């Protein structure tokens, strides 16, 4: 995969995501802000890639390869038709049309910085979208583990009351019965039966009291235990769906880090050529003002020279090679 | 089960999906063989020869589309052996 | 700062979870209440008006209990949201100090 | 070390507990004491007297249970914080070291 | 689903214009060419070498370009 | 602080690393010079043409 379609693969990747929606999670609205305008910014930067920059590059090493794919040799000495008023033209030429052809590849070096620019603020961008969500998910567990215990502790009342209800039934199944039998003797013989009756009672008034009871309180245990375990599953939501998007934002900024290198791979490639017809022109330059062995010497170094011109132009069309596959 | 069949029909929307694309192009391409050739005929001399130069070069872009379709149509797929469960995976998956 | 933060989270969660302990215990004293409530009434109607300090000591159960309830469901609504705010700002401090270091480094 | 001040920590969160209920306690007493003093004030005074150490009572448990707390609390802080230390030492030295 | 898919047809957008504009640059020139040809600013010659020269690469590309996208398109 | 940073950052991308290829390009064309003088030099070239 060429240093093109690395950048555009980042591109096709940013340009396919949604705008998130936290409405639902008033712990997140500040994050939502982010990344929607880190988004819509990586967007603008993905587009003009595609619209203007990548055309342009194109476009600019077209030129400059058409030209020394013809001009692809300096004549060093003066060639077996020409003659030396119109040798120095031809090379005049070329010392002009490399000066022209310079200026562009700097040109081309601007723009890609401007180029760098925008992926290194997206791959930032992302970073921070990542940090934050992190910091927000780290908060949400530490309320998460609490919520636990606090739930744990609830069940305790919950089951206090069941087993204060459950007492309660005991106590008047019992109660009643044991009322039964004392009720009964004392109609057969008056007086004789009177600590149980009054035991009998006092179960059973104990025990609908322990029912009666139980139940409010555990009505009061379960509402309470409901209300934690639903603030519990708003943050379990919370936690998933702030690390969904967090996975993904991790994703977009290392497909963003791989363009930032691919990028700073053009700048270098850029750099060369820049570099390279510079030499041309100077091997040209002194060609053209000197003299005998020496005119000589420097138009050979320049032949030699537009050999690594070619060198150079290879290596940026290998980088801007492609159309990255889905 | 059926979380295997519809990714196997997933694979199969894909690739009716690109059959789709397929036949798009053949079809858009000889819209083309046909709008040369007519252009051609209606015409006269050196811009015939233009319109008909382009039509034999569509004819070419034609032969690339059908070499393409034949391609995605040929082939017998092999027999797919799924190795299902046997009874001590079964015992094993419900003493689990 | 950070001190501060982990003196208020010690704080709120003490705060809740005496909250809770109000919301078990109130309710075991209700329970715990009508039972002995129930057993001075009838002692009350067995020795004549004798143990009326029990009924009262196991009315004034229920009553603390019931209040131990209504206040542990008050200070749970005004607390959990206070708590979520204080994590929140405590995790927020620990990543920036984290991205100062970095950017030191 | 770190092992250790876990257990530490685990100690003392029983003091921390033991004030909570200490002060529920306190305030659950004091619900209890102003119901019964109300009730005194009709009728006819014993219980009124009863009422008041109720929620004297109350009051002191609150009173001491706090003081108790902000020092359980304190001695905890410390020991969270030595481990965090700890926690941040082990990291460092183990990237460092890899 | 529905979010998504307005996002694809904003991106189907954007790209019909660039595309729709790629027209015009393209209808423009041949324009421009066609005035300079009729006020001797050029000859087909010149024309002729220049469109030679492009075939071999500029237009090679854009012809390659079209049979890999036919390709991905029919997955071959 | 870290404006500075990426200040100095971005002076090193676009003011040195061109002057560092730049270097590596001047090594090109001087070596294309050494390499030149047996070519413009035949075997019979006199110690002052060699000094020239």
């Amino acid at each position: 995969a060429s240093q093109a379609m690395q950048i555009q693969t980042y591109c096709n990747s940013v340009k396919q995501q949604v705008p998130v929606d936290f409405s639902q999670f008033p712990n997140l609205k500040d994050n939502q802000t982010q990344i929607n305008q880190g988004l819509d910014l990586a967007k603008g930067h993905a587009d003009l890639y595609l619209n203007t920059i990548q055309p342009q590059i194109i476009t600019n090493i077209s030129n400059i390869s058409n030209y020394f794919a013809l001009q692809n040799a300096i004549p060093a000495v003066l060639p077996p038709g020409s003659t030396k008023a119109q040798w120095l033209r031809q090379l005049s030429v070329i010392k002009e049309q490399a000066t022209e052809y310079q200026r562009l590849s700097s040109d081309t070096r601007l723009v890609i910085v401007n180029l760098n620019n925008n992926l290194i603020t997206d791959s930032s961008n992302f970073q921070g979208i990542v940090v934050n969500l992190n910091s927000k998910v780290q908060g949400d567990n530490g309320v998460l583990a609490q919520l636990n215990g606090d739930i744990d502790k609830v069940n305790a009342a919950i089951d206090g009351a069941i087993a204060g209800i459950v007492a309660g039934g005991l106590l008047v199944i019992g109660g009643a019965f044991v009322t039964a039998i004392g009720a009964v003797a004392d109609f057969v013989t008056a007086g004789t039966s009177t600590p149980v009756v009054i035991g009998g009672v006092a179960m059973m008034v104990a025990g609908a009291g322990g029912i009666t009871a139980g139940a409010i309180v555990l009505h009061n245990s379960l509402g309470a235990r409901q209300d934690l375990y639903q603030k519990r599953s708003s943050l379990n939501s919370e936690v998933l769906i702030a690390t969904q998007i967090g996975n993904g934002y991790k994703g977009l900024q290392v497909q963003a880090q791989n363009a930032v290198t691919a990028a700073t791979q053009m700048s270098n490639a850029w750099d060369s050529l820049t570099s390279d017809l510079g030499s041309l022109i100077t091997d040209l330059d002194k060609g053209i003002t000197s003299g005998d062995d020496i005119r000589q010497l420097w138009l050979t170094a320049a032949d030699t020279t537009v050999k690594t011109v070619l060198t150079d132009v290879t290596t940026i069309k290998a980088q801007m090679a492609g159309v990255s596959p889905l | 089960g059926y979380k295997g069949l519809q990714v196997q029909a997933q694979n199969a929307v894909t690739a009716a999906t690109q059959m789709s694309n397929a036949w798009d192009s053949l079809t858009s391409d000889l819209g083309s063989l046909i709008t040369d050739l007519d252009k051609g005929i209606t015409s006269g001399d050196d811009i015939r020869q233009l319109w008909l130069t382009a039509a034999d070069t569509t004819v070419k872009t034609v032969l690339t589309d059908v070499t393409t379709i034949k391609a995605q149509m040929a082939g017998v797929s092999p027999l797919q052996v799924p190795q299902t469960d046997t009874i001590a995976n079964f015992v094993a998956r419900l003493a689990a």
